[PDB]
């Protein structure tokens, strides 16, 4: 029922160390603010507001950091391990779980205090502050497959053909089959309905000597951005990551990685800002995505 | 093994759909078993002497669709003729036939999974010595589980579950409760009451949980052959409170019908 | 359920005493709050009770015209104001509350009190 | 744009029928959503140790028909296993698979209009440490709009709309009205009546239009702790007429249940 | 878990009536099969039961020496021979079955019946 916080040293990595900061020996209490600020750069011209660009600011999170070691040695060890575990990574991930959500925030330590004003057994009562990187996200795993419909064959496919008003037949073992599906293509597409932070994907090119990647279309079906490549050699798969802090465009051939950025269609890559609409594959048999979904407030 | 049907065949050969597979699918969509039909007379059948001519009737039997187009069935005189649709898949050229029989010989044979002749009665034609006197169709049964509906019109009747309970309330009072649809209760008073005071809980059995109301229910009763009345309260906890006048040692016969709802709004 | 008693204590014969009882919640319809008493090492008896839903009172013949039961309006509080207190009335008064009307059976009461002692000299 | 299916394709190229188009058609014919199934065990599934063998079961999930023919599902011991049918259209050769899960993980994924794997629970199989102890199927829901029916049999219950109204009728009389199906009303009397004469209209609020009957309704009530009774008339115009004896300054508690129909034959 | 009930009905005071109950399976050790009835309380009370594993019976004081519980051995079938029935025995006798011995709590029973109506006249 009650809310749960956890600090992950590497969310979704095999080496992930999890500190239960709700029930463990190191706990977080009283987040300063899990809210936000907004500006619309409004100018009043005698009370009449003139709206400008809207911008969100995520405030830093300060927590009360308390230790529950049963001795001086244990409490010194808990402080040292917790802080150095945070300090050893580029960023750390806070898990925020309630009965209605299980969300994450990528954070970077801004400050930590260390004093001597000990309670029983030398327990710590300090302040920890984090700079926000990505506040409130979840991961969504999506697979896109380029499936082609079969052909329509008179005598096999379900269709009312022939002499008027048309017919099909049940013929043991050949009877009627379904040619395909209307919009089979939908299975290779991302139907974008929500805000995202970024995405990461593994692209499997189809035809050789042909550019491959993905394109993004707005609500009226017009292309507004795309990540497309033209490599000299065929790649087993291409890995992409639009995360501003871990941005990657690399082709893999066997166990060899190559930076494919110099070979991207820069003119087509207009923006990284993904709008509502849909993503289509470009010369790919399959694509596997890990999308970083976004929520400014939870 | 999983055998797939409503799926696309990439090479036009993977998932062929058989007539028996569609038969089973259709039976499932409409909620029919092998002991009923779907039947529609697009035009009226015509009776001439001891014969019924199906002018344009469609039938679904065992999920198999067929049409009776100027199909005449000869009838037995001074008899109740049970008209059957018979499906024998071994008669490859003509798998469907009609018969007029002395009894309803519907056999529920699963023609979509196994061998055998499916026989299903769809019409009852009564004759005199000269011709048809009356025709009654066999009911088309829809077997459904849980229904969500906006509006319903019933021309016949709805049969809902009925539960009964007899309570020896104490003090000689006997309640006979009948609950319908798990909501509407009609209480019938019996017995004869004695040794009770107003506001007092009756000395006997409390009402069983399935008959307890969500809110207190005051039920008016009458003393047989008198101008006097009483009322009792059936409380949500199952207890019964006497609300007539104080009754002495001499029993007085208690009768009457009182109704209540078990359920409130939700 | 839970009951909170008040009053009691000593008073001479022909005097006056007051009892107070508050129930935490109501168990249902035909909600009755009253008192039971065990006189001279004998079986308890429902001395007084009030049906909240019907505004109907019950008084045992032994206390009629002396003892008066009152309710504290909107609150679930019952008061017993007794006059002409006699030494036979010297007993421990237990507050009782239930849903389903008046009853002589102690078991049938959903709420039972700790007991308040009333003592009267000759 | 209009995409036609159940129509003549003169060149056998115009209106081919896709598996998703038939899926949507079937869903619409039966009144099913993506959160239910159509299921039929043509032969009984067989339980062997921690396994359920579906011998011959047909399922419709998302309008897609498939058959389980000697298909075994391994179960978790000392557990409630939720048996699911999982549909992944990208697995062209084997689009359907079965799973035994710890919870009902039905996801309502629209496989006929979008991407994704449809998961729908159809069976609940409870096990001991050694085998199956019980099996319960998931309910098959029919979502319908307006139904015209001749006869119906209900084994469970019918839930109909309920409306409530409290009327301070005047003179201390309070009516608590519960209306079900917009027709049957049960009136529960409360309060205490004083300062009223026979034939006089009560001094308070008239009954709201939705609870007014087509014809005058006389409802019998009782006086708590007495052998006396009264009746009131709920008039079609909304007014309430007192038909008990004349009541003086001292109020007498009024109780009792009375029923009436709002609608007459129409 | 699944229970099959039969018997009961109508009989004049002093007469006899018999109840039968069959359970589909056994849920475990301390396997019990008995009957519950409404007895002037907010909860139905266990009136007669039999522990199969111990061959020990339980009878509520109200039915002692009149009602007799018997079994069908290998078959999970329990019979209730009710003798010298009085109007006070008129109730619905819901058959109950569980693993873990006798209990007054109806929520602890693995199998609960639809009930069987017993009516006694004069």
């Amino acid at each position: 029922g009650v809310r749960q916080y956890k600090i992950h040293t590497n969310l979704d990595g095999t080496d992930d160390k999890v500190w239960d900061v709700t029930n463990g020996k190191v706990r977080f209490y009283q987040p300063s603010n899990l809210g936000l600020q907004s500006t619309n750069n409004i100018w009043q011209s005698n009370g009449i507001g003139v709206m400008g660009t809207r911008s969100i600011t995520q405030p830093q999170i300060e927590f009360k950091l308390e230790t529950f070691g049963e001795s001086l040695e244990e409490n010194y060890q808990l402080m040292k391990d917790f802080v150095n575990d945070i300090l050893s990574k580029k960023f750390v991930t806070l898990e925020y779980q309630t009965e209605i959500f299980q969300v994450y925030a990528d954070l970077a330590l801004a400050d930590v205090t260390k004093t001597e004003g000990y309670g029983k057994n030398g327990t710590f009562s300090e302040k920890i502050t984090f700079d926000i990187i990505t506040k409130w996200y979840t991961y969504e795993n999506l697979t896109f497959d380029k499936i082609q419909n079969g052909k329509v064959i008179a005598g096999m496919s379900k269709i009312y053909g022939g002499t008027a008003p048309g017919n099909y037949k049940y013929i043991k073992g050949t009877s009627y089959t379904y040619y395909g599906e209307s919009d089979i293509d939908r299975l290779s597409r991302w139907d974008i309905k929500e805000e995202i932070f970024s995405f990461m994907g593994i692209l499997y090119p189809k035809l050789p000597k042909t550019p491959a990647g993905v394109r993004f279309l707005d609500d009226i079906g017009n292309e507004y951005t795309a990540i497309v490549f033209k490599t000299e050699q065929v790649q087993d798969y291409i890995l992409i990551n639009t995360d501003v802090n871990d941005e990657t465009y690399q082709g893999w051939k066997g166990t060899t990685a190559l930076n494919l950025f110099p070979v991207m269609d820069f003119e087509r890559y207009r923006t990284r800002i993904i709008e509502k609409g849909q993503m289509e594959l470009i010369n790919l048999s399959k694509a596997e995505f890990k999308i970083k979904r976004k929520a400014d407030f939870v | 093994t999983i055998k797939n049907f409503t799926f696309f065949s990439p090479n036009s050969t993977e998932f062929p759909v058989g007539s028996n597979n569609d038969g089973k699918l259709y039976m499932m969509l409409t909620g029919m078993d092998y002991r009923t039909i779907r039947r529609k007379d697009w035009s009226s059948p015509l009776n001439t002497a001891l014969n019924v001519q199906y002018t344009n009737t469609s039938i679904i039997a065992g999920g198999r669709y067929f049409e009776l187009l100027n199909e005449t069935v000869a009838l037995k005189g001074d008899s109740v003729n049970y008209i059957h649709a018979n499906i024998d898949l071994t008669q490859t050229a003509n798998p469907v036939s009609l018969s007029a029989e002395t009894a309803n010989n519907s056999n529920g044979v699963d023609i979509n999974n196994g061998s055998g002749v499916l026989k299903v009665c769809f019409d009852i034609v009564t004759t005199s010595g000269t011709g048809v006197t009356s025709t009654k169709p066999i009911v088309q049964t829809s077997t459904l589980d849980s229904i969500s509906v906006n509006d319903m019109t019933v021309s016949g009747s709805i049969d809902v579950p009925v539960q009964t309970l007899t309570v020896e309330a104490g003090n000689g009072l006997q309640l006979q409760l009948t609950k319908k649809n798990n909501d509407l209760v009609i209480v019938r008073f019996f017995g004869s009451v004695s040794n009770i005071q107003k506001g007092w809980n009756m000395s006997g059995t409390w009402v069983d949980r399935p008959f307890r109301p969500a809110a207190v229910q005051s039920l008016v009763g009458h003393f047989a052959g008198r101008d006097t009345s009483f009322h009792i309260d059936i409380n949500p906890n199952g207890s019964i409170t006497w609300w007539g006048a104080n009754i002495d040692k001499t029993p007085i016969a208690t009768r009457g019908n009182g109704s209540y709802f078990i359920k409130s709004a939700w | 359920v839970q009951l909170q008693e008040s009053g009691g204590g000593l008073v001479q014969a022909g005097g006056s005493l007051r009892l107070s009882c508050t129930a935490s919640r109501r168990t249902g319809s035909n909600w009755c709050m009253g008192w039971f008493r065990q006189l001279a090492g004998k079986e308890p008896e429902l001395v007084v009770a009030l049906n909240f839903d019907y505004d109907m009172t019950y008084y045992a013949d032994s206390v009629k015209g002396r003892f008066t039961v009152s309710r504290d309006s909107g609150k679930n509080t019952v008061y017993l104001q007794m006059n002409s207190l006699k030494p036979e009335d010297t007993a421990i008064y237990y507050c009782a509350a239930r849903s389903g009307g008046f009853s002589s059976n102690r078991e049938l009461y959903d709420g039972w009190g700790q007991g308040t002692q009333v003592t009267v000299s000759s």
